[PDB]
């Protein structure tokens, strides 16, 4: 049992589950585009804030 | 009566007391290799020592 527990320990992964890499890259690309568009809108408002300042 | 008493005095049908087990004192290397599993293995060891 100790042998099997060690083989299972070394062969186990960092994660406890099997991530679906396609859906994760999908959410990553969507969230990336939403973040770039958010930063562009914030720069657009910062222009008016450094004008009022 | 002496012979009868001597024969009766011992329980051949029973099992003798095995020597006692001191504390485990598991090593840091084995613990680092198997943090959470030694407890389950020790429980299974108790289960097998009682039943099996």
């Amino acid at each position: 049992r100790y042998l099997t527990a060690l083989v299972e320990a070394e062969q186990a992964p960092p994660l406890p589950f099997t991530p679906d890499v396609l859906q994760l890259q999908l959410e990553h690309n969507v969230l990336k585009g939403e973040l770039i568009d958010r930063l562009r809108a914030l720069e657009y408002t910062i222009v008016t804030e450094q004008l009022q300042a | 009566a002496l012979a009868k008493a001597s024969a009766a005095q011992v329980d051949w049908t029973s099992l003798p007391a095995a020597p006692p087990r001191p504390s485990p004192s598991a090593p840091d290397t084995l613990i680092r290799l198997l943090g959470s599993v030694v407890d389950d293995l020790a429980d299974a060891d108790k289960v097998e020592q009682k039943y099996g």
